[PDB]
RNA sequence: UCCUAAGGGAAGGGGUAACCCCGGCAGAUAGCGCGAUCACGCGCAUCCCCGAAAGGGAAUCGGGUUAAGAUUUCCCGAGCC
RNA sequence: CGCCCCCGGCGGCCCAUGAAAAUCCGGAGGACCGAGUACCGUUCACGCCCGGUCGUACUCAUAACCGCAUCAGGUCUCCAA
RNA sequence: GCUCUGAGGACUGACAGUCGACUCAGAACUGGUACGGACAAGGGGAAUCCGACUGUUUAAUUAAAACAAAGCAUUGCGAUGGUCCUCGCGGAUGCUGACGCAAU
RNA sequence: CCGACUUUGUGAAAUGAAUUUUACUUAUUCCGUGGGUCGGAAGCGGGGCAUGCCCCUCCUUUUGGCUCCAAGGCCCGGUCUUACCGGGCCGAUCC
């Protein structure tokens, strides 16, 4: 359901708290106030993995994305590129809810 | 003209681990790569049960 | 102002080589110079490095390819043809 | 959850010391007066211990038992940080308060007293994970 | 009559190879224990261009398996490689572009590249830009294998020698109009002094049988013997037929 | 002067009627090296020499001075390897 | 928008990708080692001594080079109001 | 030639002050209609033959339509091989391998 | 270019009264390394549907990191004689 994660997204883009990038994504996790992060899928192998070693260690989930950093930036309707997605807060949407 | 009795060793050296072979970005990416994969190791003996 | 009505990037040849020679060079001059996609880092940023050689900009990847274009159609077919003779088998 | 917490194990990521492991003191989380940005005291080791084993006599052994330790305030971007953990919290007061670092006699007094800590523990033989230095 | 310039190449004196920027030979590791029995991880470093040759050179940094420090192998580029890729070298080592394996290990229709042709000659077939050999049927009573070669020759070689997988890169380079004495000149240069060529119907006698004469005309058949003596077999060494091919000719 | 480039000569060997011709052909290879001598241990991997007054390159500047040397060769001062 | 020299960083062309080594520096590792009426280091500063062999004048040309010459010929460069 | 007019800037505190080396246009007057006044510096056009072009060539009588060229085609060759050198051992292409080498 | 003799040895079959086919490896030729793991047999796991007794594996897929000069265990010997150096094997299956 890539295309049903994607709409959820865009609809976490309208409503909810979201976070872009990695060095903020980051400040995210050591703050724990993220929720779930999205990860694009050729994000450089070095940066995917530490962010996923901070996710073990902070008791978050992780989504792999299933397009590549392209993709997550249109899926987030943002005009440039994105490999890196934290959800501060949900909102009305349903991305949490998988 | 680098040799050492031509300059000085605090201008012939940078103080970190790999300096003055390796910028700090490169360095920093070491230290993270070595680490996870040394992570790695353990979490796959682990794996194997 | 539009500069050649036909020609494009082989109007530097000038007056010189043929016409058949110039329209079939024309699209191996486009081919190389363009700036192609790059899988790694996603920018518009692969350029030619030397015949075969493809280097990006930003994320330093350099790849091997078609000497005139990036990728070959020959060689996304030999790519999928091993995906799919590394899945049987390893079934 | 949040991760950095006093007692965790954390590797320095940059500067001098980049490689070196150390165990995370106090952490300021809502920056400082001079310190905006997210920071922590941290206190590793700057001279691991080297090999132990049985073959050298007792006095080389104690010889190469031996730690130096290291005081720093460190960014969290500047820390690649770990699950690991080090039980000893008896520092809490030892290198403690916002005062017992900024003049350098405390601060080398401070090292000594970590130092003769850190390597109870090391001869303890617990945690040798964090007495094995980071080899990259 | 003199020595004619096809017999004068074999002295070497002005058509010696132009060996100066080249980066040494391009082939692959030494046969071993780990290659033979398992699989080496190496790091592709850098994809250079290698003067004189139409195919990109990879340079891999493999580890020693017995002694402590690198191995530097240069490989032929096999089309995709990418710096940072990690090649797989050995028996079971897994069936992916640029990893190389014996032909024990590629199933019938796979695509290979720099083959050896002797266990352990360190890879001879496949290896100009662009070129690839199909690997078409295993027989394992001999432990042999065949393949379709570029030249369309189709051959059986020892089932365990190492092949690289994938084709080499550049693919297509020879489709591109030169339209230059310039960039004729400047190609061979860098190969070998082998340009311009003239015809010898515009010679004198004395250098080529096809000289001479008040028109320039060939004045017998074109084509010699297999046996004729050097400095006589020249033209159309042993030729089959001739003329513009047509039909099945052409197959 | 030192180092290599294209290249050249060569020790063992192969050829040669002999002068002479081949250098990777692999030979206990020319050379062994380094820590130690209060001695010994470890290593030996593509293993010699020659080849550039335009390539690479430990270090110098100013002012004077002779019939003729020196800008930096002598003198004066100040430096550098 | 001045001339010459050098440097910086862009951009461009290549079926052309445009030398090697001596030398120098840095780092990875840490076998082995030491005091506090004192002994082990120190790439620090200062201090002392020595620096060998060969070329070195002059033309570099419508007169010092070659063309049987004090030959309207030929011979590589730097500075340039 | 001479006398002007206009436009294009910099720094400082939609304006004010200080500075500015140049370029570009326009005008009035003037001369024995002379003005790129010396120097420097394409004759043009209509066609035919040949070679596509650039390039190279008989030093000391021939610079061309000749040679080369890219383009086109053909032939041999899968290494125990093709073309070739070598008195012999051996060697060049080959640090190569058919998108290649070799001969036309 | 091909034929014969020579280096040129071994045993095997089928055709005639020598001929083609084969098999062997040490002569011979070639190829590769810094002659760095060859041959047979063990063992560690995986397939069992005659528990067979035959097969398949060798503790590296992983992200441009690092790996050397052994840790560990056992058995001798020298020694202060109440305090310490040299040995041997396993680790690294045998033949
Ligand atoms: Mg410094
Ligand atoms: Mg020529
Ligand atoms: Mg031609
Ligand atoms: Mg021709
Ligand atoms: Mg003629
Ligand atoms: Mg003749
Ligand atoms: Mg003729
Ligand atoms: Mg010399
Ligand atoms: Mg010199
Ligand atoms: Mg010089
Ligand atoms: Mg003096
Ligand atoms: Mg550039
Ligand atoms: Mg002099
Ligand atoms: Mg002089
Ligand atoms: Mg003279
Ligand atoms: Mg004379
Ligand atoms: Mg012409
Ligand atoms: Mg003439
Ligand atoms: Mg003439
Ligand atoms: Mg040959
Ligand atoms: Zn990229």
């Amino acid at each position: 359901s890539g295309e049903n994660i994607n709409n959820k997204l865009q609809l976490v883009m309208k409503s909810g708290k979201y976070t872009l990038g990695y060095k903020t994504v980051l400040k995210t996790l050591r703050s724990s106030k993220g929720k779930l992060i999205i990860l694009a899928n050729n994000c450089p192998p070095l940066r995917k993995s530490e962010i996923e070693y901070y996710a073990m260690l902070a008791k978050i989930s992780v989504h792999h994305f299933h397009g590549n950093n392209v993709d997550l930036g249109t899926a987030c309707g943002k005009y440039y590129r994105v490999c890196c997605l934290s959800i501060l807060d949900p909102g009305d949407s349903d991305i949490i809810s998988t | 003209e680098y040799k050492r009795s031509r300059l000085s060793r605090n201008r012939r050296t940078v103080n970190r681990p790999y300096g003055g072979v390796l910028s700090g970005p490169a360095v920093r990416e070491r230290i993270i790569r070595a680490f996870l994969v040394e992570e790695q190791k353990i979490v796959k003996k682990v794996l194997k049960i | 102002t539009k500069r050649t009505k036909k020609a494009g990037i082989v109007g530097k040849y000038g007056t010189r080589y043929g016409a058949s020679l110039r329209k079939q060079i024309k699209k191996m001059e486009v081919s190389q110079h363009s700036k192609y996609f790059c899988e790694f880092c996603g920018k518009f940023a692969v350029k030619r490095k030397a015949v075969g050689i493809w280097g990006c900009k930003d994320c330093g990847k350099v790849k091997a390819g078609g000497a005139y274009t990036m990728n070959t159609a020959s060689a996304v077919t030999v790519r999928s043809t091993i995906r799919r003779l590394r899945e049987q088998t390893e079934a | 959850v949040k991760f950095l917490k006093p007692g965790k194990a954390v590797i320095l990521l940059q500067g001098r010391f980049a490689g070196r492991k150390a165990v995370i003191v106090r952490v300021f989380e809502e920056g400082t007066r001079d310190r905006p940005y997210g920071h922590c005291l941290v206190a590793g080791l700057a001279k691991y211990p080297k090999k132990v084993i049985r073959k050298d006599s007792a006095k080389k052994t104690a010889k190469k038992s031996r730690v130096k330790c290291f005081l720093k305030l460190v960014n969290f971007t500047h820390i690649m940080p770990t699950r690991y953990t080090l039980d000893v919290d008896f520092k809490d007061v030892a290198s403690g308060g916002p005062d017992a670092l900024a003049t350098r006699d405390k601060k080398v007094a401070s090292c000594k007293a970590a130092k003769a800590r850190l390597e109870e523990r090391f001869k303890t033989g617990k945690n040798r994970w964090f007495f094995t230095k980071l080899r990259f | 009559g003199r020595v004619i310039r096809a017999q004068r190449k074999g002295a070497g004196s002005v058509f010696k190879s132009h060996t100066h920027h080249r980066k040494g030979p391009a082939r692959f590791r030494s046969l071993d224990f780990g290659e033979r029995n398992g699989y080496l991880k190496g790091v592709v470093t850098d994809v250079i261009h290698d003067p004189g040759r139409g195919a990109p050179l990879a340079k891999v940094t493999f580890r020693h398996p017995f002694r402590y420090k690198h191995q530097k192998e240069l490989f032929v580029a096999a089309e995709g490689m990418y710096t940072g890729q990690f090649v797989y070298c050995g028996r079971r080592a897994t069936l992916s572009v640029g990893n190389v394996l014996p032909l024990r290990s590629v199933p019938e229709g796979g695509v290979i590249c720099n083959v050896e042709h002797h266990v352990g000659d360190r890879g001879v077939f496949a290896r100009a830009s662009g070129d690839y050999a199909i690997v078409i049927s295993h027989n394992p009573d001999n432990g042999t294998s065949r393949i379709k070669l570029p030249s369309g020759a189709k051959k059986i070689v020892p089932s365990s020698c190492r092949a690289m997988i994938g084709q080499v890169a550049g693919g297509g380079r020879t489709e591109k109009p030169m339209l230059k004495a310039g960039n004729a000149y400047h190609k061979y240069r860098v190969k070998r002094n082998s340009w311009p060529k003239v015809r010898g119907v515009a010679m004198n006698p004395v250098e080529h049988p096809h000289g001479g004469g008040n028109h320039q005309h060939i004045g017998h058949a074109s084509t010699v013997r297999r046996d004729a003596p050097p400095g006589q077999k020249v033209g159309l060494i042993a030729a089959r037929r001739t003329g513009r091919l047509r039909g099945q000719a052409a197959a």
